[PDB]
């Protein structure tokens, strides 16, 4: 059931820089750069260079998207207004409103105003591209309300403030409990996964050449001087739970651990793993 | 009484000197270095390192006008009482023969005022060379740097602010300045054997530079001291930007357990165990008991 994403744009839009930063078989998500292909595809991400002039790029956008609505009119169209790290907010906003306006204005005159275009301000020196991908992938998971109800029963009953379900390779969150998501918590959790994976690549690969950094027993506890605790546990070979809680809730670590195994078996049954 | 050591940081303007210093000693990230101003004359910085060592860092603006003063009206000020010269080279530089004359004039003023000074050459910005060419270009320059360094030994390093190689060079430089650094390597050897670790790194708390390490079985990644310094340093900066200060970490899989923790008031430790019949509790109580003992030293 792996969600299918295609990524498209002109030479120098930033694509393989985006593919590199996010993914470097081994994701929860099936991802590819570019009327056959668009037949079984969830989402098409059109990347525009925002540091460059976009008039050329807006044109190709309208062609490739009208092309693919024809084939599969359920496909999600996602637009990455990209390399915005090169501009001032004044310039970010005006481009956003400008690409928004013309991309949508161009779609009225093809009589295709029943074709939704979501927008994202992305950058590779930024987490925006993770946030952006996390949003795109979440729309392609039909069992998202089940994952979100399971995290809710898990964190309620476990004294946990916030829980993200992560794709370990990409640092994309496929689900979170119902609490509002502060994007700084999301970034911090992504930076934890990097720390866990890069220390696991160096130590704990097996006496011989190699093995795998992430495995059934992959666990981390990070303690922050404001008594915040971050707690990562393997769920599946793709997916890791990361929890944010306080030291005080973490005193009841036995109850969290026992309940975690109910949540984990429940996640397995959802994915028929 | 803490040993005050004079480090000169010198190179042509824009080679990356302040950039390096701002990453190792001031908690910058590589992207932030794009906003640094040119350095006017010398920018003095006093780094309390372990509380028996102070590093008097001399960040010397590399404009032509500034260097010319350093060779003339300021020659005594600059080149007297120098323990370490760190000299930075822009690998992307067009003016190699002019870069060499400025380097050789620093060597000649160092040979006259501080001959027993320790010379390091940093072949810098290697992120802008193609990766298949890097080892090639660095060997060529090293060989030239050691010929043109005349009666003096230089130790060369290929550095970038965009990876671990910066931590490799500055770990190496600071190791040569730490007082009784062999005394410490023994006291850590002790702790490691008693606690029964595969490996123990000691880090300066502020910089996360490696100052001491124990292994048994030579491991595959000889570059791993720098990588850890870099990985953890970056996480420490995400913790203060995004939440609060880092305090401790525990990482595990089926092959290893790793503990990272405050140690002395001036250091962090990382213990690595390949899970025998040791509880978590025994390792934790050993790490706590060993603080008072390392505390003494400082
Ligand atoms: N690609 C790359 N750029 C670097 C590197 N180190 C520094 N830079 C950049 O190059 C410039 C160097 O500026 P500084 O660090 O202020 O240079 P400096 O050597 O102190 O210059 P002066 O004060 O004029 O002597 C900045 O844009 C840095 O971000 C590096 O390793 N790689
Ligand atoms: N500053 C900045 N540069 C970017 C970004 N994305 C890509 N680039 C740069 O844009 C250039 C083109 O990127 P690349 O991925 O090769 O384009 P592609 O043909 O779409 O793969 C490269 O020099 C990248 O470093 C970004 O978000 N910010
Ligand atoms: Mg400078």
């Amino acid at each position: 059931s792996k969600p299918r994403i295609l990524l498209m744009g002109l030479r120098r839009s930033g694509k393989s820089s985006i593919q590199k930063v996010v993914f470097h078989n081994s994701s929860f998500v099936n991802f590819q750069i570019w009327e056959m292909i668009f037949r079984g595809t969830g989402a098409l991400i059109y990347v525009i260079d925002a540091q460059d002039d976009y008039m050329e790029a807006l044109t190709r956008l309208h062609i490739t998207v009208s092309k693919a609505y024809k084939v599969n009119p359920d496909m999600n169209f996602e637009v990455f207004i990209h390399k915005v790290d090169g501009l001032s907010d004044d310039h970010k906003i005006e481009t956003q409103r400008d690409i928004h306006q013309r991309a949508n204005d161009d779609l009225a005159d093809a009589g295709l105003e029943k074709l939704h275009l979501s927008f994202y301000l992305t950058s590779i020196y930024d987490h925006s591209i993770f946030e952006a991908f996390s949003k795109v992938v979440q729309k392609l998971i039909p069992q998202l309300p089940t994952l979100e109800n399971l995290l809710n029963i898990f964190i309620s009953n476990s004294g946990i403030e916030k829980a993200f379900l992560f794709d370990v390779v990409s640092k994309i969150y496929i689900a979170t409990d119902s609490s509002p998501v502060d994007m700084q918590s999301y970034e911090l959790c992504c930076d934890m996964i990097d720390v866990v994976i890069d220390v696991s690549c160096i130590y704990g690969l097996k006496e011989d050449g190699s093995g795998s950094a992430y495995d059934k027993e992959s666990m981390a506890i990070i303690k922050l001087n404001n008594t915040t605790v971050l707690y990562l546990k393997e769920v599946t070979k793709f997916l890791a739970l990361v929890c944010i809680l306080r030291e005080e809730s973490f005193e009841r670590k036995g109850l969290i651990d026992y309940n975690f195994h109910c949540f984990r078996k429940a996640i397995h049954e959802v994915f028929e793993v | 009484t803490a040993m005050k050591k004079k480090v000169l940081l010198m190179g042509k303007s824009g080679s990356g000197k302040t950039s390096m210093r701002s990453i190792i000693f001031a908690n910058y990230i590589a992207r932030d270095t794009r906003r640094l101003g040119a350095t006017i004359d010398v920018e003095h910085s006093h780094v309390r390192f372990l509380g028996n060592l102070v590093l008097n860092l001399w960040d010397c603006g590399g404009l032509d006008t500034f260097m010319e003063n350093y060779f003339t009206s300021q020659r005594d000020n600059i080149f007297r009482n120098v323990e370490v010269l760190i000299y930075v080279f822009d690998v992307e530089s067009r003016e190699l023969e002019k870069d060499m004359h400025y380097y050789q004039s620093c060597l000649e003023a160092i040979l006259q005022n501080s001959p027993d000074a320790k010379i390091f050459c940093l072949v810098h910005k290697m992120d802008l060379v193609q990766e298949d060419q890097r080892d090639l270009i660095f060997k060529e320059r090293e060989e030239d740097l050691r010929r043109l360094s005349r009666p003096l030994e230089c130790a060369c390093f290929r550095t970038s602010i965009w990876d671990e190689t910066l931590y490799k060079a500055w770990s190496s430089i600071v190791y040569q300045l730490i007082p009784n650094v062999q005394q410490l390597e023994m006291n850590l050897r002790n702790f490691a054997q008693i606690i029964e670790a595969d490996e123990v790194l000691l880090f300066e708390r502020a910089t996360f530079l490696v100052i001491s390490h124990y292994q048994c079985k030579e491991q595959r990644d000889v570059h791993r001291f720098e990588k850890i310094s870099n990985i953890i340093k970056q996480f420490k900066l995400s913790c203060s930007k995004l939440a609060a200060s880092f305090q401790s970490m525990e990482v595990r899989n089926s092959n290893f357990a790793a503990f990272i923790d405050i140690f002395t008031s001036n250091t962090y430790v990382m213990v690595v165990m390949s899970d025998p019949s040791i509880p978590s509790a025994a390792t934790l109580i050993n790490i706590r008991n060993a603080r008072k003992h390392f505390e003494k030293l400082e």
